[PDB]
């Protein structure tokens, strides 16, 4: 459908033992990362037991050891119940907003509100209209298995004139709040009309009961309340973004009624999580404001990646590990990701493969292994594609090692790219300008 | 300017003859595949779903569908009907008998429900 | 409607959630573990007299200096104080990076903090008559108007309420609320004293049976009296007081109503209008139908502020209407955020410096470090063996504070995971060693990006 | 028609076994890179894979821009393929990485086949049926035919002015319409009023024609993002009302994927995912990476496709850090890297002979030598340059064909940057008051 | 009124040959700057030259601006003079070189012959009639409003198209108030009530006005006063019809925009229109900008071409800098700070330090300018400052030493009166001594660097 195939389709959960943590080497797509594994299994526990507020983790690691596959396997693993904010640390700069709003968003985004409620719904096609002045009328609805006369107040009369109200239409009442909508026309009226204006669609007739009292549960992030309350109509900005700087007495509002919702026990407090996904491109400004933001009952977990090693943070010019505040990192607990063994990698490859829905012979998944050791897990991952494409354009039943070849001859690795640059220089537009375009 | 631009389809909005594109467009992309209209709304209305909310903001799907059509200025004609009942509400569901009751659709509209402005 | 919820109402558990108040004696010394600190005595006792200058009302635009390195307890003495001071007085906490919006200039950003941290008390009476309609009706006039035929010298409404009804006796001129706001038998109305008009809130839920369509949402009848006279309490800011008259929000007006269909943007607030809200609030304070509740604005990271905030900050501070700044700070001798050339303690200028009360924190010695682990603990809920308790403490020590309170709850899971209602030295050497602190994996970097490479980190 | 920079570049040339003829499709060489590209046209047309970086890494004039170029003529015009600089992405209007997203979205196709049932007359009756209903009666030379109207259609009928002895159009399922004019048959109504009179319609006044409509993902979001068009009207005022860009939030992208899947189901519409192109990659900076990074992760992303021409360079927005291309080694490792490589000295004459007569150019063989000479001295684009110069001058002799002559002429009318910079170096030597400026 | 800087400039102070008396008009010599300055009035009176440049090139104090200002009394009140320091154009709405061009046609003027068309009476009938459209949904609209104007000569009824009762709607008219309409715009004015029916008890404290005298129907001329700028403006943000744009156009918050080249280049065909219709004179004038080494290389670059206008004023820079760096061009050092392409295109007026006695003359023409009565040997102690000190630590030194003699009851200020002013008042470089001798070391009582 419109999902194609990632790079990170494959992984379909954490793969571990639910009683002990235990990590086993692989299963739903994950391989190794054994420790990694386990550690996130015990972060995974204590977001579930959601009684920890505002802790931080930083899975640290090389590239291509599985930080950002882990993280996805713990939102699989999580599931839908839990509100899980996947940003960028690119995403927080912001034109509209200040950095320090764009994080307070994003940390607002991840608690999530429960809600259950049952309403009273009307919805089916409209039969007839009758009314009386003398103010009074009637209205029969049916659906493929009912039809009724409801009798209608005047107000409802006025409310049906202003929606248009014709026969054939299909028309819903939230009996709660009394408004009608119109859903449309029955498709049986299709050809009542030679021509039809723009805003009209047909539909299926409603099926069932007339009224339905149907019970539905509604997580809604703290960040939507936040929006909604922004401005008369703030829920269209939750579409558009087109929102401001949010004054901090509206959010200290909505947390102090959230909370009454919770004593009266109308909601449920969710607390999820935000990944911050190489939070090194943050800035001194961004890290010292997720200092204090971390203090509040209302904090997620946050769990961030980070690829760099001692090296300078932005906004300032001293180095530190990992691109960020010692300062900060005090606050932290770090989780390491190794390197992959050529094991751990022919598994992964033939994970890949699976997922891809690529047929490699044992020999071509060797040499891909090999690959993958002398020039790295990506692009023999990418290989594999490229292989596949090659086969198919000579009407091979299984990539073979000619395919694997052909596509490391066509396609450089980053090493043997570097070396084609420093190969190159005097061709190449140099880091001071200087280039010669003659033979 | 020529009617060839102003009038016979250099405007790429305006649907005619010449102009074929813009009739097509304006149905799918303005209802069709349009999120706001209520039938596809209405399958997008319960649990994680993108209007989730949208029980709980006092608009129906009919009011949220017209917000997200009409221009600022149509939708503050609109506004100049409305009663701000929710101030009201703030008035006489005071005391703790009345457990300062909203009605559960208006329930996110917090700051319309507590606000001084009302009260002075 | 909602199917509410019968479960417990626990609460989260946050780094600070142990932290209740100073714990001082009478006599204001500080008790050496009390209220979950321990130690700080001499930091805890400063912020006590802190804590009674903002209670008395002599304080205006005095500044404090928490000073120490990091780890030391400044946020958790700043959270003190404001749980010394309670709900009643403002407490505004923002960090220096927050004054950077992109919406108005900074010194706006601070000025609205800086009000934020001034709140207002009204006391006023609400004096109102609410029910539903029970009736109307027309009192025909002794002497009717020529040429008319009706002259009405009555209306009478009958109003119910949960508590009882009352006869209501009105002036005929609300002919005008009722015939514009359509009130009927069984709406739930309110009149207002001050004004002699009525607004209706809906139709009264008694009727909601009325019909099989209606479209209105019922309200419930008032379930007070018929009759409320009441004193009514006001929690205002100051800065509610310049937003309220910066951008009035009930206008009925084309361009209001599209102003408020829009984002509202901050604007830079004049002085002009500051100045002006000043004097009404003291003429008020004045005649005494208002107190003025000046509590603190607490800017954490204020090394963060740069050298136009705090030259900004003399002149706030120097305002007669101001709340206490406290400031807390750990950059040592550092660069000004602003004046690249200038180096100063706690990166805060010399200029401004000389203003504020500093209070210093420092380290933590082993046996406080063991004790804040036992609070800890207890609060998370985790309960540790001795042997654990030590393990935890000496991490404290040659590591650090954070890093062994970050230590409680993963190996409480892995604990009960392993079938333990209490954790032991077992779970704690594990978690250690899943969770690693910042100088273990800072020598991981050291070892493994000491080149380019394949496998390399990248520096 | 006009010759642009590339319009010799038909395609990438390629065997049936997809291995490139050595000059086929305008293309000279890059055999091996060209190949390379017949396999990443594959990936795209199978459509499978979301978010596969390429990119293409060579000196300047290695042809870079024709191999992409190539792949959308490859692709062909259903396929979207969108190109921009990474120049273009630093927008005032909205955050960079806001910028990157709608490119995406640009570069991922929805396709509609879409039927339209036109009738176009003359309005003969209009009987409004109710009292909502219209019926409306239309008449071409070849007939006459009745319609009952929708009150929607009949008020759009409505809010344009048609009355009887109108010409009209209408789109039968659209519910678009248009008063084409006044009938020529009232033309005398009155002998001047303000009033377009136009012929009747001489064909059916009904047809029926089926349009192939393509959209974008880009486009649902901007038509879901705020009201479009005739639907905002306040926007003529501008300042806060025009069509400002915004940030647009994932939640209205992932509802809008929804919606669009709602529609492949129903078998409405068909996906297709295309190609973002990004030139100059390394005007890219390192937040832009870092948000690729992340985005070629989602499960739509197109097969992006960059360029670049730096050695060894600083990436911007973090000079502490250089690296091959620019390109940041975090990210260079996600991309299929195809390296490109300089011409031979006889390429260069093939390329010159393939281009002149793309222009239209006709040269002697002393002329295509001459020209050849200045490709392998001084650049390729600099000899290609000369030959519209030489044809206007060898037109002016009266001459049918540039010549020797001619050549030497132009190079001397139009000088390369190099002896330009010599000219520089011996003028420029001091600040005098016919010196450059320093 | 109140005394400033410059108030004792009256003028160049030249003679009819041109050549300049040595004090005159409040001058003290800068004589061959005066006659440069002379010649530059000419250029500008000859309305026949577009975008020369003049720079004043001189050190600080050396009447640069005193000059320009002279040049702009030479000029009188009918051509414009535009003065503009270079830190005035770096504005947060639109680019610099939108400012540049606003200045620049800012100083091109045009005096214009208008006619208003209008009507004039009390309104004795106002009759509106209207039609029920079909279903638009916003309901009937009034098709056209009939109005009975009367004045002293008679009366007339109009038959107003509704944009313009629109007008009248908005201006709040009723019966028997005095109305003015204007066909121009369609615009409207209430003047006020009848003086008949003007009795005393209303709260709505009207304004009763006289019924106009004269016919009904008027159509009167007068002569406008506009900048180019002023018609770019006007039609960038249309606000003179009774449109819906227009309308809006007025309850939107005023900011400014980037004028297209576009609408310029067409104003310029709207106005010369005015001039073969013989209903304007142009006039172009000076733009003066003042510290011009505060422009950038943008800004500098971008004069080339708008100096190159078939249409631009003459533009007068002063800069008061030796050889510095061009800003926004670290690498680019030049004299004048003035880019060595953009200086070719100028004349520059070199201006020159003043001599003691001629400090003498100037604190004497100064002082009575101020109404500073100062004795001989009083003049002679403040024009040892001037020489030792800057010039303008002379000026400034008056008011204080003024206001000390008269609170020592002094009629004059005596050489006792400015010893004192001197000492409450320093000059820069005594207050930098005590800065270097004071923050001689750091410490609580030390200055802050
Ligand atoms: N342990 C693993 N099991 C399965 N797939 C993995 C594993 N580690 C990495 N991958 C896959 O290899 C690619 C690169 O790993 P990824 O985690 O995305 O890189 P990084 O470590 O830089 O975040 C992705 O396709 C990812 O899904
Ligand atoms: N004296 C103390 N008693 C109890 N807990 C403390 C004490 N000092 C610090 N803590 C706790 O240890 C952590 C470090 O203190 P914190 O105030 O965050 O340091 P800093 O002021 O450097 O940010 C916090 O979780 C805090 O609640
Ligand atoms: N392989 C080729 N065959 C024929 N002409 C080419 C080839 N490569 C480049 N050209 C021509 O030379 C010009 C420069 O190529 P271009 O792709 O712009 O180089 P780059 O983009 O790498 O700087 C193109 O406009 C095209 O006309
Ligand atoms: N030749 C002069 N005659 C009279 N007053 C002068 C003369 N030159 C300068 N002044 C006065 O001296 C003061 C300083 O001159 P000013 O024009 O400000 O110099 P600059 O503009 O070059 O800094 C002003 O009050 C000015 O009017």
């Amino acid at each position: 459908g419109l999902n194609l195939i990632a790079a990170h389709s494959h992984i379909r959960g954490l793969g571990v033992d639910a009683d002990t943590l235990e990590p086993r080497p692989s299963s739903q797509g994950l391989v190794g990362q054994e420790k990694a594994r386990k550690a996130a299994a015990v972060v995974l526990e204590m977001i579930k037991q959601g009684k920890i507020a505002g802790r931080a983790v930083l899975i640290a690691g090389p590239p291509s050891t599985g930080k950002t596959a882990i993280a996805m396997g713990m939102a699989q693993s999580l599931g839908q119940d839990v509100p899980f904010t996947t940003l960028a640390a690119s995403e927080i700069f912001s034109l509209e907003m200040s950095k320090t709003e764009a994080l307070t968003q994003a940390f607002r985004k991840s608690i999530g509100v429960r809600i259950k409620e049952e309403s009273e719904i009307m919805e089916g096609e409209v039969v007839e209209i009758q009314i009386d002045r003398s103010k009074q009328g009637k209205l029969t609805i049916k659906t493929t298995d009912m039809e009724a006369i409801y009798d209608m107040g005047s107000k409802m009369i006025d409310a049906m004139t202003k929606e248009r109200v014709m026969a054939g239409d299909i028309i819903s009442i939230d009996k709660s709040s009394g408004k009608i909508t119109k859903l449309g026309r029955s498709y049986a009226r299709s050809r009542d009309y030679d021509a039809m204006g723009v805003d009209t669609k047909f539909l299926q007739c409603p099926e069932g009961e007339l009224q339905k009292r149907k019970e539905v549960v509604h997580t809604v992030s703290l960040h939507e309340i936040d929006v909604i309350n922004s401005r008369t109509q703030g829920f269209l900005a939750l579409f558009s973004g087109d929102t401001g700087e949010i004054r901090s007495e509206i959010r200290d509002q909505i947390n102090t009624k959230v909370a009454e919702w919770k004593e009266e026990g109308k909601a449920e407090i969710v607390p999820g999580v935000l990944f911050i996904d190489e939070v090194h491109m943050l800035d001194i400004e961004c890290f010292s404001y997720i200092n204090r933001a971390l203090e509040s009952d209302l904090a997620p977990i946050v769990i961030m990646a980070s690829n760099r090693g001692v090296s300078r943070i932005r906004g300032t010019d001293y180095k530190s590990p990992h691109g960020l505040p010692l300062d900060f990192l005090d606050r932290v607990v770090i989780i390491n990701t190794h390197p992959y063994t050529p094991d751990e990698l022919r598994q992964i490859l033939s994970i890949r493969a699976q997922e891809e829905e690529v047929d490699l012979t044992p020999d071509a998944l060797a040499l891909l292994t090999k690959i993958g050791q002398e020039a790295g897990l990506r692009y023999a991952s990418n290989l594999i594609t490229t292989s596949q494409l090659i086969a198919a354009k000579r009407r091979a039943k299984q990539v073979g090692v000619e395919d694997v070849q052909r596509s490391f001859k066509l396609f450089y690795d980053p090493a043997r790219s570097v070396r084609f640059v420093q190969e190159s220089e005097k061709r190449l537009i140099g880091n001071d300008g200087v280039v010669d375009f003659s033979y | 300017l020529p009617r060839l631009i102003w009038c016979d389809g250099g405007r790429l909005d305006k649907p005619g003859p010449g102009n074929l594109v813009a009739g097509f467009r304006s149905k799918y992309l303005n209802h069709m595949m349009n999120i706001w209209t209520p039938e596809n709304i209405r399958s997008s209305l319960e649990g994680i779903e993108n209007f989730t909310w949208l029980r709980f903001v006092d608009t129906s799907l009919q009011e949220a569908y017209r917000a997200s059509h009409t221009d600022v200025f149509a939708r503050a004609v609109d506004l100049a009907s409305k009663q701000n009942r929710l101030g009201h509400m703030q008035i006489v569901y005071d005391e703790p008998e009345d457990k300062k009751w909203t009605p559960v659709h208006a329930l996110f509209q917090i700051c319309e429900r507590e606000n001084p402005k009302a009260v002075a | 409607i909602s199917e509410v919820r019968g479960n417990t109402r626990d609460h989260r558990t946050a780094a600070h959630t142990h932290i209740k108040g100073l714990g001082l004696n009478s006599s204001g010394i500080a008790e050496k573990q009390a209220a979950g600190f321990v130690g700080q005595c001499a930091a805890r006792e400063a912020c006590g007299v802190v804590v009674d200058l903002i209670k008395a009302h002599k304080m205006a635009g005095r500044g404090v200096l928490l000073a120490g390195g990091p780890g030391t307890g400044k946020t958790a003495l700043a959270l003190a104080i404001s749980q010394e001071l309670g709900t009643k007085i403002p407490f505004c906490p923002i960090t220096g990076s927050e004054i950077y919006s992109t919406e108005v200039k900074k010194t706006e950003v601070l000025m609205e903090n800086f009000r934020r941290a001034i709140g207002l008390r009204v006391r006023e009476t609400k004096d109102v008559y609410e029910g539903e309609v029970t009736e109307m009706t027309p009192e025909e006039a002794e002497n009717p108007l020529g040429g008319y035929g009706k002259t009405i010298s009555t209306l009478l409404i009958g109003l119910k309420s949960a508590r009882g009804q009352k006869k209501l006796r009105l002036d005929p001129s609300i002919y005008e609320a009722i015939q514009k706001e359509r009130v009927q038998v069984g709406d739930v109305i309110y009149i207002e004293t001050n004004t002699g008009a009525c607004k209706r809130v809906g139709r009264s839920d008694a009727y909601a049976t009325e019909f099989d369509l209606e479209a209105e949402e019922y309200v419930p009848i008032p379930k007070g009296e018929v009759h409320k006279k009441k004193e009514i309490v006001q929690d205002v800011t100051l800065h509610d007081l310049d937003v309220a008259n910066a951008r009035p929000q009930g206008g009925q007006d084309i361009i209001s109503m599209m102003g408020q269909l829009m984002k509202p943007k901050m604007t830079e607030i004049t002085d002009k209008l500051r100045m002006e809200i000043n004097k009404v609030v003291q003429k008020y304070i004045n005649q005494g139908v208002a107190e003025l509740i000046p509590g603190v604005l607490f800017i954490d990271e204020a090394h963060m502020l740069d050298i136009e905030c705090f030259t900004y900050l003399n002149k706030a501070l120097e305002s007669p209407i101001a709340p206490i700044v406290v400031l807390a700070s750990n950059r040592g001798i550092a660069t000004i955020r602003g004046a690249d050339d200038l180096k100063a303690a706690h990166g805060i200028p010399p200029d401004f410096l000389q203003r504020l009360l500093i209070i210093p924190t420092h380290p933590y010695e082993p046996d406080e470090i063991r004790r804040i682990v036992r609070i800890r603990a207890q609060t998370e809920g985790v309960q540790l063996t001795d042997a654990a308790v030590d393990r935890v403490a000496e991490h404290g020590v040659r590591i650090s504070l954070r890093y062994c309170l970050q230590l409680l709850a993963p190996a409480s899971i892995l604990a009960r995971v392993n079938g333990r209602t209490q954790v032991d030295v077992q779970d704690i050497a594990e978690a250690e060693e899943l969770f690693l602190d910042a100088r273990r994996s800072a020598n991981i970097l050291t070892s493994t990006g000491e080149s380019g490479g394949l496998h390399g980190f990248i520096s």
